[PDB]
C-alpha cells in the first residue's frame, strides 16, 4: 500500500499547512475545520503535532504562567525540545501544552552568567518601551551564544481578537544583535497581519526587514540604543504602512473601478440595448 | 453536485477558505479537494478565485476563465461558442439561450467599459427548467507604472427564475467582488491587502420589451457594484487600517 | 459563518473534471 501511505502523508502535510496558516486568534476554528475534513483524528494528533508547537512559535503566542505577573512568549528560541519552553526573565522553565496553550510545571533553570545582565539590561529597556508603544502588548528576551558569538534576541507581540466583530490582528517583531564591541549589527523583521471576514475574507499581510547597526558599550548603554533603534524602526514602518494606506484609498482603488461612468449618471440600459 | 443536505465536511471547508489567507486561494483549493474529492464539484463552483485571462484566437479577444465556462481542462470563449483545447462533446447552451448570451456579453463590454475604461469582461450563461442562471465576469488591473499595483475581480452569479405566463421573473444575485492591492516600497516594505466580499440581493422584475432580462440583471449589478465598492473602500482603508493602529 | 456560496447556483452537471484534480479522485 504504498500509494495509500503517500496519500496519508500528503493529506497530513496540507492538514499542518493549514493549520499553520491560521490567522491570529482563530487556531481553534481552522484547527477544527482541518479535523473534520482530514477525518482521522489519529493521523492527526500525531501528524500534525509539529503545526501546532510551529503556529504557537510563528505567533509569538503570550502565556500567562501562574504566579508570576508578566506574561512570555512562546518563540522559537525558548523551544528546550522536550516539551519545555524558557522564561529568560524568570530564570525558569515550564511544560507548555501546546494545543491548550497552558503553561505548567515552573521549574529553576539555569543560565550562563555571561550574557545574564547583558539580557536583563535590555529586557528592562524593552519593557518600558512596550509598556508605552503599545496599548496590551508582551515582550521575551533571549540571550544565547549562537553559532560562536553571544546574542541578544528581543521578541515583541501585540493583539487585538475580535471575533465578535468578525476580525482579529497582530503585531509581531524580532530583533538580533550580537555582543561584539564596538559596533554590532542589528537584523530584524516587523510583521503585521489583519483578518476581516464579515460576508467575506480579507486579509493584511505585511512584513519589513531591517538592518542596523548599534553601539555596544556597558550593558545599560547598550539596551538604551537597542530600544532607540527598534523604537525609531517600528515608528518608520508603521507610519509607512498609514502613507500607503493613504494613496492605495486616493489613487490606486479610483484607477480600478470608478463610482460612476465619465457622464455623471447611471446606466441608461435602453441605450446600452438599441 | 450538493449530493448531501447535511455535509459537515462541506461547511467546514468553506469556513476554512473564510480564514486561509486569500492571497493562497488557488493552492489551498487544490490542497482542499485532495482531503475531501468528493467535494471537488462543490467546492470548484462554490470558492472563489482570482480571475484567469485567455486569448479567443479565432476572434482575437480576451476572455475570463472561471469555473462556469469550464468542461475538462477546456475552456469556452463567449466570443465564438468554442471550447480552448477543443470539445467535441463539450457543456454548451442551448441556441435560443446563446443568443442572449451574445447579447449580454456586447452589453456588458459597455458597462465594462464605461466603469472601468479598461480591463475585460466576459458572460456565461447556463439553461435550467424554468428560466436560466448567468455568471457577468470583469476584471480590471490598475496601473503597473506604479509602485502600489491594484486589481479588480466581479464574480456575479445571477439565476433567473421565469414565470412567462405572467411575463415576469425572479433574479437572485450573488456577487463577490475580490480585490487585490501589493506594493513593496522602502518605507513599509511588503505589503499585501488582499481578499473579497460578498453579497446578495433578491428581486421580482416584469420582463418585456421595455425592460428585458439584460436590463433587469444590468441594473441589479451595477447597484450591487456600486454598493460594494463603497463598502470595499471603507473596510480595506478605514477598518483594517484602524485594526493596525489598534495594535501598536 | 453563514456563507452565500453554499446555495449559490452551480453550473451545469455531469461536466468532465480537470485533469489535476482527476489525480485525486
Amino acid at each position: 500500500d504504498f500509494e495509500d501511505r503517500v496519500s496519508d502523508e500528503e493529506k497530513v502535510r496540507i492538514a499542518a499547512k493549514f493549520i499553520t496558516h491560521a490567522p491570529p486568534g482563530e487556531f481553534n476554528e481552522v484547527f477544527n475545520d482541518v479535523r473534520l475534513l482530514l477525518n482521522n483524528d489519529n493521523l492527526l494528533r500525531e501528524g500534525a503535532a509539529h503545526a501546532f508547537a510551529q503556529y504557537n512559535m510563528d505567533q509569538f503566542t503570550p502565556v500567562k504562567i501562574e504566579g508570576y505577573d508578566d506574561q512570555v512568549l512562546i518563540t522559537e528560541h525558548g523551544d528546550l525540545g522536550n516539551g519545555r519552553f524558557l522564561d529568560p526573565r524568570n530564570k525558569i522553565s515550564f511544560k507548555f501544552d501546546h494545543l491548550r496553550k497552558e503553561a505548567s510545571d515552573p521549574q529553576p533553570e539555569d543560565t550562563e552568567s555571561a550574557l545574564k545582565q547583558w539580557r536583563d539590561a535590555c529586557d528592562s529597556a524593552l519593557r518600558a518601551y512596550v509598556k508605552d508603544h503599545y496599548p496590551n502588548g508582551f515582550c521575551t528576551v533571549y540571550g544565547k551564544s549562537i553559532d560562536g558569538q553571544q546574542t541578544i534576541i528581543a521578541c515583541i507581540e501585540s493583539h487585538q481578537f475580535q471575533p465578535k466583530n468578525f476580525w482579529n490582528g497582530r503585531w509581531r517583531s524580532e530583533w538580533k544583535f550580537t555582543i561584539t564591541p564596538p559596533t554590532a549589527q542589528v537584523a530584524a523583521v516587523l510583521k503585521i497581519q489583519v483578518h476581516y471576514y464579515e460576508d467575506g475574507n480579507v486579509q493584511l499581510v505585511s512584513h519589513k526587514d531591517i538592518q542596523d547597526s548599534v553601539q555596544v558599550s556597558s550593558d545599560v548603554q547598550t539596551a538604551k540604543e537597542f530600544i532607540k533603534i527598534i523604537e525609531n524602526a517600528e515608528n518608520e514602518y508603521q507610519t509607512a504602512i498609514s502613507e500607503n494606506y493613504q494613496t492605495m484609498s486616493d489613487t490606486t482603488f479610483k484607477a480600478l473601478r470608478r463610482q460612476l461612468p465619465v457622464t455623471r449618471t447611471k446606466i441608461d440600459w435602453n441605450k446600452i440595448l438599441s | 453536485g450538493s449530493e448531501f443536505m447535511s455535509d459537515q465536511q462541506l461547511d467546514c471547508a468553506l469556513d476554512l477558505m473564510r480564514r486561509l489567507p486569500p492571497q493562497q486561494i488557488e493552492k489551498n483549493l487544490s490542497d482542499l479537494i485532495d482531503l475531501v474529492p468528493s467535494l471537488c464539484e462543490d467546492l470548484l463552483s462554490s470558492v472563489d478565485q482570482p480571475l484567469k485571462i485567455a486569448r479567443d484566437k479565432v476572434v482575437g479577444k480576451d476572455y475570463l476563465l472561471c469555473d462556469y465556462n469550464r468542461d475538462g481542462d477546456s475552456y469556452r470563449s463567449p466570443w465564438s461558442n468554442k471550447y480552448d483545447p477543443p470539445l467535441e462533446d463539450g457543456a454548451m447552451p442551448s441556441a435560443r439561450l446563446r443568443k442572449l448570451e451574445v447579447e449580454a456579453n456586447n452589453a456588458f463590454d459597455q458597462y465594462r467599459d464605461l466603469y472601468f475604461e479598461g480591463g475585460v469582461s466576459s458572460v456565461y450563461l447556463w439553461d435550467l427548467d424554468h428560466g436560466f442562471a448567468g455568471v457577468i465576469l470583469i476584471k480590471k488591473a490598475g496601473d503597473g507604472s506604479k509602485k502600489i499595483k491594484g486589481c479588480w475581480d466581479s464574480i456575479h452569479v445571477v439565476e433567473v427564475q421565469e414565470k412567462s405566463s405572467g411575463r415576469t421573473a425572479h433574479y437572485k444575485l450573488t456577487s463577490t467582488v475580490m480585490l487585490w492591492l501589493q506594493t513593496n516600497k522602502t518605507g513599509s516594505g511588503t505589503m499585501n491587502l488582499g481578499g473579497s466580499l460578498t453579497r446578495q440581493m433578491e428581486k421580482d422584475e416584469t420582463v418585456s420589451d421595455s425592460s428585458p432580462h439584460i436590463a433587469n440583471i444590468g441594473r441589479l449589478v451595477e447597484d450591487m457594484e456600486n454598493k460594494i465598492r463603497s463598502t470595499l473602500n471603507e473596510i480595506y482603508f478605514g477598518k483594517t487600517k484602524d485594526i493596525v493602529n489598534g495594535l501598536r | 459563518l453563514t456563507h452565500f456560496v453554499r446555495e449559490r447556483a452551480q453550473g451545469p452537471r455531469g461536466r468532465r473534471l480537470p485533469a489535476h484534480l482527476q489525480a485525486k479522485i
